[PDB]
């Protein structure tokens, strides 16, 4: 236990470095905390509140993506409080989410859909009318249908930190807080399809890939890119002998989680 | 003591609450401000921290957190960074005007408290984040700070005590969420008024990434009088663990809505019928009271009969003492309309950063509008209760809790009124 | 009614002539010196407020000028301007009446004040008189609740209002004078009507109640 | 020592530049500000 | 963002020719082992299966994500470049 602290996930002991978050300790144990706004290569935002978990001998659930474990914490992940918190947060997301799933590019690729089936309720009590947000025109690559946006600020954080353009942000307040650009500006830089990758909902989709196929149809062939000398690892998504899509692969020594616009 | 109330004017701290005397430097000096503050600063940070701890002053913001402990979180050696004191002069909570009154009428009290607290934690500067609508109050505060700077109380020698302190005033631009601690810190930092998560706490990473302490105007302004008159006197006022003197802002259906300075643990009936002139129509006409601003829930007349003005007493009454804003509603009040107006205020003032507050407070506003119209069924009351419980405790800051609490209080107390409205609507529409 | 998008119009294109006066540039320099070095991005709100005070409303050219002066991203400036409510992103009248309609003002009958203002100005809420003289909006709590009902016109509070009192206030503004702030019910500030229930004995002065050893 | 007259009338004759004029006036009374070592966070 | 599909080893085959049907334009194949995907709990188990079946195999080592240093307080730094300008 040299420069390490002992914590517990469901009573199972594990050594962690100081500064390790609850989510990181949980995935060290081998369980994946639900998330929408946390990305391991973006900065910590902590807004979507999907990662609320119950610590033993603690009354309030904590955000696993942001809270660092202190010492001896027993992270109850499948507890009643954690399940209730996940159900409530999923209910609040799907209250104003639009019924766009058949006409959406996130067919089987939707974190909102998958985490709904895995952690949320199976029905809704929302008897009111939903909101609608007009779409933007940020370029010929990223198609925006911003009614589907859940305001997780992943695109804003990516553009601020990795693309380094500072062009996206949240304008407004409350339920009317809109992600995008205030002016008619084109989000046209290199490394700009990675917002299509990291947007969990279908708010930011690919315009060449629009309405073409579905992820269950697409076969995944793991290949290397030749458009530059980086040699970024990619997945070619192919359906019926046709190249449909280019996605990145995780490789921490070459391209991490992203690929350029040329190869995408 | 057992019975609390009937405070003496010789014991009242805010001696010029009502604006009848001069608010300038000469008026503050005649009223007793800036007296022996050089001796206080030479006594130093540990003595002031012990004085506030033994005074037992709690946060006037509404959090209720012990001021001595909160200020003692910053009693650390410097790590190469400056340390800051920030004054929450927002005061966006409804029903509340006490911060505005003491800023515009005793601003030198606020400046002296800024100096004393900044010395208490160890600090170079106090940023006063004032509400942007309080333009006259902000200019008044700046005139007082100019008088202090010219008198040498602040700047390069803090009252001749070999201490460098600077008091700045920064104005908001109209956001109730900018009254929050971390959101106020972000607003000073120049971003939007969105609160940041804790940890890191402001005592470690705060404004500009420096250790800082955010404190209420009332807390800061009563700090130097606490230091001058001792913590024993302030602890003697009020009950155990709810000690001292509070500014109560009585508004609504009362004969004389007013801001008054009164001892803690005063009965609510005694306070209303002594200072407000009583409820319009009488105590029998009184229906409900929201006793701590809009974030605290409501209490009916039956428990209003014998309730005190403590944090602990209102928690036992299933409420809280927030900004000590006593909103009184008589029998003529549309109680569901008042609560729905409060929820509409929370919808307009939510910052929208985090999903439970954003979506749930909008949902609660829509359901409360339908409740006012009577356009729902009694199962939706339990549905709204569950929605409020999902909002409460799952949010980033306490605006979600402060918006879920009035709905909880209305459902807890005035449920037959809601059922009567729904039944009347169902009868007259079918 | 406000929309948090920008539509390119001839009155609000990024070519409307906006530039700070030299006095405003000196004030901007004072604000930047007020904030610490390396964190001049924290001066966005006072500089944007100064731009609004100079120009009336805030055009997109003013937003871009503030961004250029402070060397901060214009999208961050747009974030601040759209987040904060009292920044006027559309042109308003000379007198910007804001009627508080939160619950204690509603209890003290701010609705009658709103309806009399609507009938007097001939306009609804959120719109402007055709002579570009009065804009009338509803707002949340303005921090003066014991003086309910109350309005804010530009930077001045008008408190303890009656329909007659707000009628003479509108008449004074139309005549072009200063209606003077404060409550109109005879009380000077938040004091109780019909006498003082506290702070009647004069303050004691220096050296009163001082603990020993100080 | 009068206690029957309101004494905040100095706020009646305030223009729209009073706060910033006072800030510019107090700009000479302040300590030198700390620096982070860089011109901006970029 | 889910990682439940990266827990088990898999063995697939090299892609063969898919052509266009003259009548309907469907995808036609001449190889039977086109959709043959096998699941294994261990790399050595997959290698043993390939060796006992006599197929030539190409094995790729599992790429686990590196543990990241995540800190919410880094977003609000005094002097470092990690200070975010928005949320
Ligand atoms: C939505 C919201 C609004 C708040 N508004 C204020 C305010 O206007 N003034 C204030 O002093 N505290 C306000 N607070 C409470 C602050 O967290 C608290 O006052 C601050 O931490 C200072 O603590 P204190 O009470 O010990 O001075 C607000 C809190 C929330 C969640
Ligand atoms: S983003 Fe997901 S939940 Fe939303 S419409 Fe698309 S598939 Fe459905
Ligand atoms: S557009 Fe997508 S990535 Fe951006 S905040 Fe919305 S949901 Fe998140
Ligand atoms: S609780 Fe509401 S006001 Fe607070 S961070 Fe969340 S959205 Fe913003
Ligand atoms: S994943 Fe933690 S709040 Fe979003
Ligand atoms: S509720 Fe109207 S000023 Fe506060
Ligand atoms: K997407």
């Amino acid at each position: 236990a040299s420069n390490l602290i002992e914590v517990f996930v469901d009573g199972q002991s594990v050594m962690v470095e100081p500064g390790t978050t609850v989510l990181q300790a949980c995935e060290k144990v081998g369980m994946q905390i639900p998330r929408f706004c946390y990305h391991e290569r973006l900065s910590v935002a902590g807004n979507c509140r999907m990662c609320l978990v119950e610590i033993e001998k603690a009354p309030k659930v904590v955000a696993a993506c942001a809270m660092p474990v202190m010492k001896g914490w027993n992270i109850l992940t499948n507890s009643e409080k954690s399940k209730k918190a996940r159900e409530g947060v999923m209910e609040f997301l799907l209250a104003n989410h639009p019924l766009d799933c058949p006409i959406c590019d996130q067919g089987g690729e939707c974190d909102l859909q998958d985490q709904s089936m895995m952690f949320g309720s199976d029905r809704s009590r929302f008897l009111e009318g939903k909101r609608a947000v007009e779409d933007k025109n940020i370029g010929p690559l990223v198609k925006t249908i911003m009614t589907r946006c859940i305001q997780c600020t992943r695109c804003i954080r990516f553009a601020s930190e990795i693309a380094g353009v500072d062009d996206l942000g949240t304008t407004g307040r409350g339920n009317d807080m809109q992600v995008g650009t205030y002016i008619e500006k084109m989000f046209m830089s290199e490394l700009s399809g990675n917002v299509i990758d990291i947007c969990p909902v279908g708010a930011l989709t690919s315009k060449p890939y629009a309405f073409t196929a579905r992820p269950w149809e697409t076969r995944k062939t793991e290949s290397i890119d030749v458009m530059d000398a980086v040699g970024s690892n990619i997945v070619v998504s192919t359906r019926t002998g046709e190249v449909m899509r280019i996605l990145p692969r995780m490789h921490e020594d070459i391209n991490e989680e992203w690929i350029s616009d040329k190869t995408r | 003591k057992t019975s609390f109330g009937s405070l003496k004017d010789e014991d009242r701290i805010f001696t010029n609450l009502y604006g009848r005397h001069d608010w300038r430097l000469k008026g503050a000096l005649r009223r007793g401000d800036w007296y022996k503050t050089k001796e206080i600063l030479l006594k130093g940070p540990d003595w002031i921290l012990g004085e506030m701890k033994t005074s037992g002053l709690r946060g006037r913001g509404g959090a209720g957190f012990p001021t001595g402990l909160k200020w003692s979180f910053m009693n650390k050696p410097s790590d190469g960074r400056p340390k800051y004191l920030v004054v929450n002069a927002d005061e966006g909570e409804p029903g509340t005007c006490k911060d505005r009154e003491i800023m515009r009428h005793d601003p030198h009290k606020l400046v002296e408290g800024c100096l004393v607290g900044g010395r208490a934690m160890g600090a170079r500067a106090a940023y006063i984040y004032i509400r942007g609508e309080f333009y006259n109050e902000a200019s008044n505060l700046q005139v007082a700070i100019r008088e202090a700077y010219e008198a040498g109380l602040i700047g390069k020698n803090a009252c001749g005590s070999d201490y460098d302190f600077d008091v700045f005033v920064v104005r908001g631009a109209g956001a109730y969420i900018c009254g929050e601690e971390t959101a106020l810190i972000e607003s000073i930092e120049g971003k939007q008024g969105k609160p940041r998560l804790k940890p890191p706490f402001p005592a470690d990473v705060g404004v500009f990434g420096c250790p800082t302490t955010v404190a209420n105007v009332e807390t800061v302004a009563v700090s130097p009088t606490i230091c001058r008159r001792g913590g024993t006197w302030f602890a003697g006022f009020g009950r155990e663990r709810n000690s001292g003197t509070k500014l109560f802002n009585i508004s609504g259906h009362v004969n004389h809505p007013c801001t008054v300075e009164e001892e803690m643990s005063v009965p609510l009936k005694e306070l209303i019928e002594k200072h407000a002139g009583g409820v319009t129509g009488g105590w029998d006409n009184l229906l409900a009271v929201i006793p701590g601003g809009s974030s605290t829930p409501l209490i009916p007349k039956s428990v209003c009969e014998t309730v005190l003005m403590d944090f602990d007493a209102l928690v036992q009454a299933q409420t809280g003492l927030g900004t000590a804003a006593v909103i009184v509603m008589d029998r003529s009040t549309d109680i569901v309309k008042a609560i729905a107006r409060l929820i509409e205020f929370y919808k307009h003032e939510s910052c929208g950063q985090c999903t439970p507050c954003r979506e749930g407070v909008d949902w609660m506003n829509k359901v409360m509008a339908r409740f006012v119209k009577g356009d729902a069924r009694p199962a939706e009351i339990d549905s709204l209760w569950e929605i409020s419980k999902q909002i409460e405790g799952h949010t980033i800051c306490a605006l979600g809790d402060g918006a879920a609490w009035p709905v909880q209080g209305l459902i807890r107390h005035f449920r037959p009124e809601l059922e009567d409205r729904m039944q009347r609507f169902a009868q007259q529409h079918r | 009614g406000a929309l948090f998008v920008h539509r390119d119009t001839p009155e609000n294109n990024p070519d409307t002539p906006f530039d700070f006066t030299p006095e405003n540039y000196k004030r901007i320099e004072a604000i930047v010196k007020n904030y610490p070095e390396g964190h001049q991005a924290a001066a966005v709100l006072p500089v944007l407020d100064l731009a609004q005070r100079q120009n009336g409303w805030l055009p997109i050219s003013a937003m871009n000028k503030v961004a250029e002066v402070l060397q901060v991203p214009p999208m961050r400036v747009y974030e601040v301007a759209t987040f904060y409510t009292m920044y006027n992103r559309k042109p308003v009248g000379k007198y910007h009446i804001q009627v508080c309609t939160t619950t204690p003002c509603m209890l003290r009958d701010s609705d009658s004040i709103l309806e009399t203002l609507q009938r007097k100005l001939g306009i609804k809420v959120g719109e402007t008189t055709p002579d570009k003289l009065f804009t009338l909006i509803e707002v949340e709590c303005l921090g003066a609740c014991v003086n309910a009902p109350m309005v804010q016109i530009n930077d001045n509070y008008y408190e303890d209002l009656t329909p007659k009192d707000i009628e003479e206030i509108i008449d004074e503004l139309k005549a072009g004078k200063v209606p003077k702030p404060g409550p109109r019910s005879g009380r000077f500030c938040c004091e109780p009507a019909g006498g003082l229930t506290s702070l009647t004995e004069p303050p004691k002065g220096p050296g009163f109640g001082v603990q020993a050893g100080l | 020592t009068d206690t029957t007259t309101y004494k905040n009338l100095q706020h009646h004759d305030y223009n729209t530049y009073t706060f910033l004029d006072l800030n510019l006036d107090l700009s000479k009374f302040r300590l030198p500000q700390p620096s982070s070592g860089r011109e901006s966070p970029r | 963002s889910g990682v439940n599909n990266t827990k088990k080893w898999k063995m697939e085959f090299d892609t063969r020719e898919r052509w266009e049907n003259p009548l309907m334009g469907w995808a036609s194949t001449a190889d039977p082992l086109s959709n043959m995907v096998l699941t294994f709990s261990a790399k050595e188990d997959a290698i043993a299966f390939a060796e006992k079946n006599g197929w030539s195999y190409d094995v790729e080592e599992k790429k686990v994500p590196k543990p990241k240093s995540k800190s919410y307080g880094a977003n609000f730094s005094w002097n470092k470049r990690t200070r975010v300008s928005t949320k």
